[PDB]
């Protein structure tokens, strides 16, 4: 008859709202009788510890939904993994609200890991749109990581396939090595000079680091980066003038947890609209009896629209994102992050402030080599291309025609004959 | 090393024999803390996994856990990966949920199961139909996930055939029954296989719907992996005659056998990292207070008792031992077919109907 909510909630001042937030949420959600009560945890610099005692208030007091709030993660783990998997054991959803990974993305190692922030192949789809404005279509890619680096590139491959064209060059490495300039001295002889990093922050230290040792930021040079490339020492390593992004409302801790509790606390009152309802089973002796309405508490909650929010319209799409993500594209001019555009979910508005990239001027860098360097092929055909070997090394004979034209030779590299 | 075995309530296996595989075994053993305890927990809860973990691991540092699940789920082995993601400890998976098979694993845990991928497993079903002569089936898949790769081997198998496979094409069900559009679906149904991969409750229910139109006659046969129909104790309502499962909870199959199995594999891995580097225990010491050298890519070339052991490059063995099981009329599963290493053995030479 007692239901007890599941929030791992340490500092104070969220702890009042998250009491206010549970107050409020029994008020007009409904004439219904049950009541909510607080649980929070404090902190330990593991994740195990973190674990058990989330587990032991969880499965001695039969929740409904968990909420984790902790972006400033002790460790540097970044891992809600063993609340969730917790959870899932029971088959029960966690609506996580700190990580961005592709790798809880994906529905077979996360069964049920939901969450209202967007991952990073929103911030993908954002640079193929900054790519219709000024229109890009020959582009660099340069991924270390693997795990969020195939979901990247498969959203970059449907993209072009939307646009039914095709990328230049794309590059996936091993990191933690640091021979990735020759990597980027063989990006520099592309066709283009656009330039876009998915990785971490060490790596993206790492090739800023190389591409200050190559003097990459010159003229024509495109740098469209996202979150961890402006996070520690890849803000310091950045040059003067890359371009970030930055979320509006999603540092803003209070106001995130009250839309959370808000959303939850809406689902649960619309599960409890309907019948069939369930609780999870405890764990002492004897009785091993799995979660039933599965299938039912997922159809309630993937098909679920929202209209109430601090932050702005939330809603869970196939995947369990955030759809119409407010974003603040940013500028680092001399170290310093200047705010150059927002961006709805359909169009992006800049506002008065000037765009300064490292290359030339407030316009978009000129980094356009695809005709400067054009590897004509072309068949020995008898009339139209006639080859002949030079005279001594190199030269070619100037040959006289009947009209007066000089025969204007060009220095090809031709082969004798074929692979037989 | 100090390696934990705990165990539930599956096969009618007890907990004594684990005291005695100690005891006699264990000859060449490399390093001298080389020490077991056995548990048993009478409920699967992941309250009672992170106790053990914290009361074990802090008990002269444990580095092995077994555990013996007999759930339906393969994400009790993600919880494994928890202790794989942490501490590093490289974990065999051996039987019940703990080893049951996912679709991604992820080269970065160290977390190991026992058994053959859903493309080998389809191999082995698509051998099973090529021997039978059942050219002509059926796919039916509903939106439930891991189905891409399954389909897909399907259609890479269909379209490089050397036999002639007909195949139907791909019945989805992205809502329940209403019986107004997915009757038409079920009357379009001719083939003699017809396939399903969904969940449990799903297949009680396509199998009740099949049962209530008249869609499970003799000629409509029912092929299916261990993920529909799962573990062999519990048998649900609205099950027709002549339902081929493909699993590996076997009855007469030693436990005994695929733990000793495990214990051989994690003690030739540490006697051949004890060659290389000294100090073996390296992982999180208790839960109070807070990699290098691990096992994961370590490990791959060990064979123990003659048997291959070996390991894949996803986390699985090489050539495991398939099961292939039946439904008779007496609500019973009985195993019929075995895998070999390279071959597909069948004991029943003339099929019944
Ligand atoms: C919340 O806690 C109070 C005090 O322990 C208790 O009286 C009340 O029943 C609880 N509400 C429910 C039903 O969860
Ligand atoms: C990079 O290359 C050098 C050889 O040029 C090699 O000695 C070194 O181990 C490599 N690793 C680093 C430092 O990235
Ligand atoms: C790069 O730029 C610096 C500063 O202008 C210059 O001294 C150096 O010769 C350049 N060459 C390299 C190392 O890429
Ligand atoms: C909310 O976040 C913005 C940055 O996006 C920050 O400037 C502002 O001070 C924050 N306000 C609150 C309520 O903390
Ligand atoms: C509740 O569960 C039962 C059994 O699964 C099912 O028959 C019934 O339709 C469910 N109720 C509703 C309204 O979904
Ligand atoms: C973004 O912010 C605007 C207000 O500036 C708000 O109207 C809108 O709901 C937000 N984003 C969405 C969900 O479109
Ligand atoms: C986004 O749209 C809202 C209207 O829904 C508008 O008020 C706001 O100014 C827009 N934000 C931008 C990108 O300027
Ligand atoms: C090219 O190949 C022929 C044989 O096919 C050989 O006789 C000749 O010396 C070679 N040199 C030329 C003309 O490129
Ligand atoms: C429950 O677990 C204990 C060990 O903790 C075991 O001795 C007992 O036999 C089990 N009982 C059953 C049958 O579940
Ligand atoms: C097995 O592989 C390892 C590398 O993982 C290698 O060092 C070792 O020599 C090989 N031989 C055995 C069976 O230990
Ligand atoms: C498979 O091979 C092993 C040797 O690696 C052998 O001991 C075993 O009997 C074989 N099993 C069969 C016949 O499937």
């Amino acid at each position: 008859k007692i239901v007890n909510i599941g929030a791992v909630l340490s500092t104070r001042k969220h702890e009042q709202m998250f009491r206010e937030a549970v107050n409020q949420a029994n008020k007009r959600h409904g004439s219904w009788k049950i009541q909510l009560n607080a649980t929070s945890v404090t902190h330990k610099p593991n994740a195990i510890q973190m674990a058990l005692s989330v587990c032991e208030d969880l499965i001695s007091s039969q929740v409904y939904a968990i909420l984790v709030s902790h972006p400033p993660t002790p460790n540097d783990h970044f891992t809600p993994t063993p609340v969730s998997y917790t959870a899932g054991f029971y088959r029960i959803p966690v609506l996580g609200l700190t990580t961005r990974m592709s790798i809880y993305s994906d529905k077979s190692i996360h069964l049920s890991f939901l969450r209202t922030v967007p991952p990073y192949s929103h911030q993908s789809s954002v640079w193929f749109e900054m790519m219709r404005v000024y229109n890009w279509n020959h582009i660099i890619l340069l991924v270390s990581d693997d795990h969020e680096g195939r979901a990247a590139q498969k959203r970059l491959e449907t993209l072009l396939e939307e646009r039914e064209s095709k990328a230049e060059k794309v590059l996936q490495f091993d990191p933690g090595t640091k021979n990735v300039t020759a990597l980027l001295m063989e990006a520099r002889e592309l066709e283009a000079r656009v330039i876009i990093l998915s990785a971490s922050e060490d790596d993206a230290a790492t090739v800023y680091r190389a591409a200050a040792m190559l003097n990459m930021t010159g003229s024509g040079y495109v740098w469209l980066v996202g979150e961890r490339e402006i996070s520690g020492n890849a803000l310091r390593y950045a040059p003067d003038g890359i371009i970030g992004l930055q979320l509006i409302n999603g540092k803003n801790e209070s106001a995130h947890i009250s839309d959370a509790v808000g959303v939850v606390a809406q689902a649960v009152h619309e599960l409890l609209e309907k019948e069939n309802i369930t609780d999870p089973p405890r764990g002492c002796v004897g009785n091993t009896n799995i979660w039933k309405t599965g299938p039912l508490f997922k159809r309630v909650l993937m098909s679920s629209k929202y209209a109430d929010g601090v932050t702005g319209r939330v809603e869970f799409n196939e995947d369990g994102d955030r759809k119409f993500a407010n974003y603040s594209i940013m500028n680092l001019q001399n170290r310093k992050l200047v705010q150059v555009g927002i961006y709805n979910g359909t169009h992006v508005i800049p506002n008065d402030r000037k765009i300064i990239w490292p290359g030339g001027e407030t316009e978009k860098p000129r980094g356009y080599q695809m005709s400067t360097r054009l590897k004509i092929v072309t068949i020995h055909q008898e009339p139209f291309v006639y080859v002949k070997p030079t005279m001594s090394d190199g030269t070619c004979k100037e040959e006289f025609t009947v009209n007066g034209d000089p025969v204007k030779k060009v220095i090809c590299t031709g082969p004798n004959d074929t692979s037989p | 090393l100090n390696i934990a075995v705990l165990l539930g309530h599956s096969h009618d296996v007890t907990e004594r024999e684990l005291r005695n595989l100690w005891g006699p075994e264990q000859a060449t053993g490399l390093p001298l803390d080389v020490n077991v305890v056995a548990l048993l927990m009478n409920r699967t809860d992941p309250k009672s996994l992170i106790t053990h973990v914290c009361d074990l691991m802090s008990g002269a540092r444990i580095h092995g856990l077994v555990f013996g699940d007999d759930t339906d789920q393969e994400a009790v082995a993600q919880m494994l990966d928890f202790i794989s993601s942490q501490t590093f400890i490289p974990i065999l998976g051996i039987h019940g949920g703990a080893s049951m098979i996912m679709a991604d694993k992820d080269p970065t845990s160290t977390f190991f199961q026992f058994g053959a991928s859903i493309q080998q497993q389809a191999t082995v079903m698509l051998k099973i139909m090529q021997d039978y002569d059942w050219h002509v089936f059926s796919l039916v898949t509903t939106i439930f996930p891991g189905y891409r790769d399954f389909i897909s081997f399907i259609k890479t198998t269909v379209d490089n055939s050397f036999v002639g496979w007909d195949m139907q094409n791909v019945i989805t069900l992205d809502t329940s029954f209403e019986d107004a559009k997915t009757q038409v679906q079920l009357k379009k149904i001719h083939s003699s296989v017809i396939l399903l991969y969904c969940s449990k409750d799903e297949a009680v229910l396509i199998l009740s719907e099949a049962r209530s139109l008249g869609l499970t006659g003799y000629d409509f046969f029912w092929i299916v992996p261990s993920l529909v129909s799962g573990n062999t104790e519990l048998i649900p309502k609205e099950f027709p005659s002549g339902l081929i499962s493909v699993s590996y909870d076997d009855w007469d199959y030693s436990l005994e056998a695929r733990v000793r199995d495990g214990l051989g594999i994690l003690t030739t891995a540490a006697s051949s990292m004890l060659e290389k580097f000294s100090y073996i225990p390296e992982a999180k010491a208790s839960c109070y207070g807070q990699p290098l050298h691990t096992l994961h890519q370590f490990m791959v070339n060990v064979t123990w008792d003659g048997k291959d052991l070996s390991f894949t490059e996803e986390g699985y063995q090489v050539h495991p031992r398939l099961v292939v099981i039946v439904l008779n009329k007496d609500r019973e599963w009985e195993k019929v077919g075995k895998w070999e290493n390279q071959t597909l053995s069948l004991r029943h030479a003339v099929w019944p109907r």
